[PDB]
C-alpha cells in the first residue's frame, strides 16, 4: 500500500508552511522553529495552520491537542504518532 | 443432468463447503471454488431460460412431505416458471458478478472464507425463496435471507455501528 | 496490511488469512466430494422431476369436472353469486 | 470574560476552528469555501480588541448563537476516526494467553 | 509524489483501461444512435392513433 | 373474424386478450414461440396485431366522443 | 435525574447514588476511556436506567429536537397527501372508452353462470 | 417485473463502480464532498458509472428506458381517473433522479479536486477481478432491455401467464391514448435537468452553496432521512424500552 | 502470492464422524427400500412386534 | 486576500482546468460518429 516516513511528514509540513503568506520568512522555518515566536504567527493564524495540517494528512485534531502543538517538531511527532494519516 | 436440481444444489455446496472445510482449504481455494459454482449455476439458468422461451412448460421438482396434518398438506415442492426464471436471471447473474468482484475487493480482509460462504448462503436461500411452489417454501427462503443479511451487515463484528 | 493474531484460536472457517500450506491437495479432495455430491443429487432427484402441462389427459380433466358436478347436484349446491 | 487572556484565547481559537470546519462542511465548491473562510477570518479580526466586559460577553454569546444556527446535520470526518466509516473495522485482537478455569477440562 | 503544493503530472493509466473505456463509450454512443434512428417515430411521439 | 369460443379455448388465449382481434394474436404468438421472442422477428404478425388494436382503440375513442356529445 | 422515567425511580432508591444520566453516544470520543468502544471508565457509577443510556441503546439525534422533528415528519406527510388528494379534483377526462369483450363480457370464460352474470363478467 | 430485472443490472453496476471509487482513495472516504477531480485518473470507472447512471435516467436506447418510461406512461394510461396524479408524482421522482445522479457524477469526476495532493498521486484503477464484472454488467445495462422488451412488454406476449382481469388490463390504452407532450416530457426534462445541474455546478456555485437559514433547515430535514430515523428511534423504540422498564 | 499457513489434514475427526454417520444412514435407507422391493417389506419392519390391536 | 492562495493553485491548474477537467467525458464518441455515418451509408 502506501506508507509515510518521518522525513516525508517533515517535508510536507515544511512545504505547507512555505506556502503560507502570513509567515515572516520562508528560509527561517526549522524543525524546532516556534510558529508563535520565530514565524510570528498570530493566535488565529496557528489555528489556520493546524487546520491546514489536518486537511493535508487527513486526520482530525481535537481542541485540546490542537492548542498543545507550539513547535514544528511537535507537529511532526504528533502526525507520526497517528496510525492512519 | 437436471437443471432444477443443479440450480438448487450447487449454491448449497458453495455455501456449506466453506463452512465445513474452510480451515483445510484456505480463502484462495474457497474464493475460486464458490465463484466457479455460482458461475455454473448461472450458465445452467441461462440455458433453462432459453429452452423455456422455446417451450413454456415449467419443470417441477416434488420432494418429501413437510406436514400432512388434518387438512394441511405441505410439501417441499419447487417449480421454475416464467416469473421464477426472470428472478433467477437477476439472482444468478448478479451473484456470480459479486462473487468475482469480491476476490479483488476483499483481497486484504483476514476473514474471506466466512464472507464468501455468506454470499453463497444468500444466493442459495434466495433461490429457494423464488423456486418454491407454495407459500411455506417461500417463507423458508424469506426468513433465511434475513438471517444471512444479519450475518452480512455485521460481517465486521468489532464495529459497534455495524452490529 | 496484516497484524498479529492469537494462534490458539481454532475456527471452522480458518481464522485469520487462513492459507494452509497443503491447500492444493485439500482442494482436490474438496472438489472431488463436490462433484460426487452434485451428480448424486442430480441423478437421484431425476424421478421426482416432471413437466407441468400435458401430464394428464383431457379425458381425465373433463370427467373429473363432470363428477364434481354430479357431486354438487346430489347435494343442493348453487354456484357462487347464483341467488 | 477577560478581554485578553489564555482562557479567552483558547475559547476564541476553538470557536474559529469550529467556524472553518462548519464552512467547509456547508460549501461544496472549493473556491467559494476559500471566499467564505477569508470572510470568516475578517469577521473574527474586526471584533478582536473589544475590551469592556459587557460587549465582549455579548459578542461571544451572539457568535455562539450564529454557530448554533449554522450547525451541519452531518460533518465530514475521516474514515478512521470515531464518526468514520472505517472506525473499529478489523480491530486487531489483543494478544492474550488462555487462562484456565477447570482442573480437569480445558 | 515528488511535487507538493504544485501542478500535478498527467495521470498514468494502463493501456488496457484506456482501450476498454474507448470500447465501452463507443458501443454505448453507437447503440444509442442506432436505437434513436430505428425508433424515432414511436419514441418521439408521432402518427397519432386518434382518427383525424 | 371473431374467433370461436372453442378456438379461443383451444389456443389458450389469456382472458384479457380475448377480443375481436385475437384471431391475429394466435399467429403472432406462434411465431414468437418459434423464434425465441427475439425483437427483430415476428415483425409482420406483430404489426398486424398492432393495427387491429389501432382499429379497436379508434372505435372506442369515437364511442367516447359520442358519449361526450350527449352531455 | 433528567427524564421522567429516571425521576419516577427516585423513591425506589435508598442509598443508591442518584446519578444524572448522559447518553454514552454523546460523550466526546477523543477523550480516553478504559473501554474505548463503550466510552466508559472503570468503577464509574451507573444510573438506575443505565441500560437506556449506554452505547448499545438506541441512537439519539441532535440536529433537531424530537418535537420539531415530529412537526416536520407529520407536516411532510400532511402536505404530500393533501396535495395529492386535492390534485385528484383538477384532473382531465380520458378520450377513449374502456374496452369491451364478446359474450356479454366473457362471463362464461371467467367462470360465471347464467344465473350469476354480475359477479363474473366484463364490460361487454 | 421487467423493471425489477432491468434495475438489478445497472444498480449492481452503480454499487460496484462506487466500490472502485472508494478503493481508489487512500483514506477510502465515501464522502462525495471529499473527491472532486477524478475524471482524468479513473476513466474506466467513470465510463462504467456513467453508463449505469444513463441507464437509470432512462436515456434513449438504454435498458432503463424500456422499463422506467413505460411504467411512467402506464399511470397516465390507467383507466382509474385519479391515477393522473400519480403521473406527476412519478415524473417528479424521475427528474429528481437525474439531479442526484449528476450530482455524484460531477462531484466525483468534474468538479475541482477537494482531496489533498497525495491522494491524487496515488489514485489508480483497480484489479481485473473488479474490472471484469463491471464490463460484463455494463454490456448488460446497455443491451438487455432492448433484447428482452418483447418477452415482458409485448402486445400479446404469453410468457408470464398471470391472469389479469380483462376490465383491468390497459396496456393498449396506455400506448394508443398517450400524447406527444406526456410521452416526451419525462425524456426532455431528464436531458435538460442533467445539463442544467452540470452547468449550474460549473458556473454558478452560489445557487447551490447559498447560506439561507430556511433553506439550510429544509436541507437538514432531507439530509436526515425526512427525520424518519429520529421519529422511529424516539417515539417507537425508545418509548417501547421505557414501557418495557415500566 | 499470499503467505502460507501450516498444513492441515483434510479429514478431521468431525469430518469422518459426520460424513460417516450421514452416508451410512443414506446407505441404510436405500438398502431397506431395496430389501423391501425384493422381500416385500422393509427389513426394519421385521423387528416391529407390537401386541395385536385386539 | 487569501494567505493560502499559494496552497490552492494546484486545484485549478493543468489537470484541473475547465478544458482538461471536462476532457474525456464522452469517451469513444468520435468513433461513434464515424460508425454511425458508416452504417447510414451501408444501410443504403
Ligand atoms: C441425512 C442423514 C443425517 C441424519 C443425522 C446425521 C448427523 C450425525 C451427527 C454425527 O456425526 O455424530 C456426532 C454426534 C456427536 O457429535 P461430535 O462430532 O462428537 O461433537 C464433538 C466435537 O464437536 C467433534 O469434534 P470438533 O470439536 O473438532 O468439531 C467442531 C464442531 C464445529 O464447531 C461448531 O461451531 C459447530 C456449530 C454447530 C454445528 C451443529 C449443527 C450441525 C448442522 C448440520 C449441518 C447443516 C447443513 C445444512 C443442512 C444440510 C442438510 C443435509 O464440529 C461439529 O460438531 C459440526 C460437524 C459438521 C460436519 C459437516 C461435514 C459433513 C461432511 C459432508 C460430506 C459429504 C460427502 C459427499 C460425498 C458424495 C459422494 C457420492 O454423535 C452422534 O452420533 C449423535 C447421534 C444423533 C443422531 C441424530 C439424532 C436423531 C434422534 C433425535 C430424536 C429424533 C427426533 C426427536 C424426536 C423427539 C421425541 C419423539
Ligand atoms: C441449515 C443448518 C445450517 C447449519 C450450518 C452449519 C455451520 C457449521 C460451520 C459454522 C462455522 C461458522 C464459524 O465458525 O464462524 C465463526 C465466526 C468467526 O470465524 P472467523 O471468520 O474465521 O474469524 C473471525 C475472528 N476469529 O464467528 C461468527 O462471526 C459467527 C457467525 C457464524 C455463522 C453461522 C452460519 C450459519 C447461520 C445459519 C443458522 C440458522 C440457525 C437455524
Ligand atoms: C440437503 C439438500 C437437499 C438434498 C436433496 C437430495 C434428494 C435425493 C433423494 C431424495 C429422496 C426423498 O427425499 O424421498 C423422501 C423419502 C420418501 O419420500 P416419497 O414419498 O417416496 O417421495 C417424495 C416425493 N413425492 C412425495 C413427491 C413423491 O422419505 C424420506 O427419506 C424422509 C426421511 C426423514 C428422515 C429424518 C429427517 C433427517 C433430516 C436430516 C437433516 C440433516
Amino acid at each position: 500500500a502506501h506508507v509515510l516516513t518521518k522525513d516525508m511528514i517533515q517535508e510536507r509540513i515544511v512545504a505547507l508552511l512555505e506556502s503560507f503568506d502570513k509567515v515572516n520568512d520562508a528560509k527561517n522555518i526549522t524543525a524546532t522553529a516556534n510558529l508563535t515566536s520565530d514565524l510570528g504567527l498570530d493566535s488565529l493564524d496557528v489555528v489556520e495552520v493546524v487546520m491546514a495540517i489536518e486537511e493535508e494528512f487527513g486526520l482530525e485534531i481535537p481542541d485540546h491537542d490542537a492548542d498543545e502543538i507550539k513547535t514544528v517538531q511537535q507537529a511532526i511527532d504528533y502526525v507520526s504518532a497517528q496510525p492512519a494519516a | 443432468y437436471n437443471a432444477i436440481s443443479l440450480i438448487i444444489i450447487l449454491p448449497c455446496i458453495s455455501w456449506l463447503f466453506p463452512l465445513f472445510f474452510g480451515r483445510q482449504l484456505g480463502y484462495v481455494f474457497v474464493t475460486r471454488m464458490t465463484s466457479t459454482l455460482i458461475i455454473i449455476t448461472t450458465l445452467i439458468t441461462y440455458y433453462y431460460f432459453y429452452q423455456l422461451l422455446g417451450n413454456n412448460n415449467p419443470i417441477n421438482l416434488e420432494l418429501f412431505n413437510y406436514l400432512n396434518i388434518d387438512y394441511l398438506d405441505i410439501n417441499y415442492n419447487f417449480e421454475i416458471d416464467a416469473l421464477t426464471i426472470t428472478m433467477l436471471l437477476a439472482i444468478t447473474t448478479i451473484s456470480s458478478m459479486v462473487h468475482i468482484y469480491s476476490i479483488g475487493y476483499m483481497e486484504t480482509d483476514p476473514h474471506q472464507v466466512r464472507f464468501f460462504s455468506l454470499l453463497s448462503m444468500f444466493t442459495f436461500w434466495m433461490i429457494i425463496l423464488v423456486t418454491g411452489s407454495n407459500y411455506f417454501v417461500l417463507f423458508v427462503g424469506w426468513e433465511f435471507i434475513g438471517v444471512t443479511s444479519y450475518l452480512l451487515i455485521s460481517f465486521w463484528v468489532t464495529r459497534l455501528q455495524a452490529m | 496490511g496484516r497484524y498479529p493474531f492469537p494462534k490458539d484460536v481454532i475456527s471452522m472457517t480458518g481464522g485469520w488469512w487462513a492459507n494452509p500450506s497443503n491447500w492444493k491437495l485439500n482442494g482436490l479432495f474438496a472438489t472431488g466430494i463436490a462433484v460426487g455430491l452434485a451428480l448424486w443429487v442430480s441423478t437421484a432427484t431425476l424421478p421426482y422431476t416432471r413437466r407441468r402441462e400435458g401430464i394428464t389427459s383431457e379425458s381425465d380433466i373433463s370427467k373429473w369436472n363432470a363428477a364434481a358436478g354430479v357431486w354438487r347436484e346430489r347435494h343442493g349446491k348453487i354456484s357462487t353469486g347464483e341467488a | 470574560p477577560v478581554p485578553f487572556s489564555a482562557a479567552n484565547k483558547k475559547l476564541v481559537t476553538s470557536m474559529y476552528r469550529q467556524s472553518l470546519k462548519l464552512a467547509r462542511n456547508w460549501i461544496s465548491n472549493r473556491q467559494l469555501f476559500r471566499q467564505k473562510a477569508v470572510e470568516i477570518r475578517h469577521k473574527f479580526d474586526q471584533n478582536a480588541q473589544i475590551s469592556n466586559p459587557r460587549l465582549l460577553a455579548r459578542t461571544l454569546d451572539e457568535t455562539r448563537a450564529h454557530l448554533y444556527e449554522f450547525r451541519h446535520p452531518d460533518p465530514i470526518v475521516p474514515p478512521s476516526f470515531p464518526g468514520g466509516t472505517k472506525y473499529e473495522r478489523n480491530v486487531p485482537p489483543r494478544m492474550e494467553k488462555i487462562m484456565q478455569h477447570n482442573l480437569y477440562e480445558p | 509524489n515528488y511535487k507538493w503544493n504544485g501542478p500535478l503530472p498527467r495521470p498514468h493509466v494502463s493501456a488496457g483501461h484506456r482501450i476498454a473505456t474507448k470500447f465501452l463509450g463507443a458501443t454505448m454512443f453507437f447503440w444509442m444512435f442506432l436505437r434513436i434512428k430505428e425508433e424515432y417515430p414511436a419514441m418521439l411521439g408521432l402518427h397519432n392513433f386518434y382518427p383525424p | 373474424p371473431l374467433l370461436s369460443q372453442e378456438d379461443m379455448k383451444k389456443h389458450k388465449i389469456l382472458l384479457a386478450y380475448r377480443d375481436r382481434c385475437a384471431a391475429l394474436l394466435v399467429p403472432l404468438n406462434e411465431c414468437r414461440k418459434k423464434n425465441y421472442y427475439m425483437p427483430w422477428a415476428c415483425g409482420h404478425e406483430r404489426h398486424e396485431y398492432e393495427m387491429c388494436e389501432v382499429a379497436d382503440f379508434q372505435r372506442r375513442v369515437k364511442a367516447m366522443d359520442k358519449l361526450k356529445a350527449e352531455k | 435525574i433528567r427524564a421522567s422515567f429516571d425521576k419516577a425511580e427516585e423513591p425506589m432508591l435508598g442509598d443508591y447514588p442518584d446519578i444524572d444520566p448522559f447518553p454514552a453516544q454523546l460523550k466526546n470520543p477523543y477523550k480516553k476511556y478504559d473501554d474505548q468502544q463503550d466510552r466508559r471508565n472503570l468503577e464509574e457509577p451507573l444510573s438506575v436506567n443505565d441500560d437506556l443510556y449506554d452505547m448499545w441503546s438506541p441512537d439519539r439525534f441532535t440536529h433537531f429536537k424530537n418535537q420539531d422533528a415530529l412537526k416536520y415528519f407529520i407536516g411532510f406527510l400532511t402536505i404530500f397527501f393533501g396535495a395529492s388528494y386535492v390534485a385528484t379534483y383538477f384532473v382531465p377526462e380520458k378520450a377513449a372508452i374502456p374496452r369491451e369483450f364478446p359474450y356479454e363480457g366473457l362471463w362464461k370464460e371467467s367462470g360465471g353462470t347464467e344465473k350469476s352474470k354480475a359477479f363474473f363478467g366484463q364490460r361487454s | 417485473l421487467f423493471h425489477l430485472l432491468g434495475h438489478a443490472f445497472f444498480k449492481a453496476l452503480l454499487f460496484m463502480s462506487a466500490g472502485s471509487i472508494i478503493h481508489s482513495i487512500l483514506n477510502e472516504s465515501q464522502d462525495i464532498r471529499t473527491y472532486g477531480g477524478l475524471l482524468s485518473y479513473l476513466p474506466y470507472t467513470y465510463i462504467c458509472i456513467t453508463i449505469a447512471s444513463l441507464s437509470l435516467m432512462a436515456m434513449p436506447g438504454l435498458t432503463g428506458y424500456y422499463t422506467k418510461d413505460i411504467i411512467i406512461e402506464s399511470t397516465y394510461g390507467s383507466y382509474s381517473i385519479s391515477n393522473y396524479v400519480v403521473y406527476w408524482i412519478a415524473y417528479l421522482s424521475a427528474v429528481l433522479t437525474c439531479v442526484y445522479s449528476m450530482k455524484i457524477l460531477y462531484l466525483t469526476f468534474y468538479s475541482n479536486p477537494n482531496n489533498n495532493t497525495i491522494t491524487y498521486y496515488n489514485a489508480h484503477e483497480s484489479n481485473i477481478y473488479i474490472t471484469l464484472p463491471m464490463f460484463i454488467l455494463a454490456i448488460f445495462a446497455m443491451f438487455a432491455g432492448w433484447i428482452l422488451k418483447d418477452i415482458y412488454l409485448g402486445v400479446g406476449t404469453d410468457f408470464v401467464g398471470t391472469h389479469i382481469l380483462p376490465n383491468n388490463f390497459s396496456y393498449f390504452d396506455t400506448e394508443f391514448s398517450i400524447t406527444q407532450f406526456y410521452k416526451l416530457l419525462p425524456l426532455i426534462s431528464a436531458i435538460l435537468v442533467s445539463i442544467l445541474i452540470v452547468v449550474l455546478n460549473e458556473f454558478f456555485a452560489i445557487v447551490f452553496n447559498l447560506n439561507n437559514k430556511y433553506i439550510n433547515t429544509v436541507y437538514s430535514i432531507f439530509n436526515q432521512k425526512l427525520v424518519s430515523d429520529q421519529i422511529l428511534n424516539h417515539f417507537i423504540i425508545f418509548k417501547g424500552l421505557v414501557t418495557s422498564g415500566n | 502470492g499470499p503467505e502460507l499457513t501450516p498444513a492441515v489434514p483434510f479429514f478431521q475427526p468431525y469430518v469422518l464422524k459426520w460424513a460417516g454417520v450421514s452416508l451410512g444412514l443414506v446407505a441404510f435407507y436405500q438398502f431397506n427400500s431395496s430389501y423391501e422391493a425384493k422381500n416385500g417389506h422393509t427389513w426394519v419392519e421385521t423387528f416391529f412386534h407390537p401386541k395385536s390391536r385386539e | 486576500k487569501d494567505p493560502w492562495a499559494r496552497r490552492e493553485a494546484w486545484r485549478y491548474q493543468t489537470n484541473f482546468t475547465r478544458a482538461n477537467r471536462f476532457k474525456g467525458a464522452a469517451p469513444g464518441f468520435g468513433i461513434a460518429v464515424v460508425a454511425f455515418g458508416a452504417y447510414l451509408a451501408a444501410e443504403k
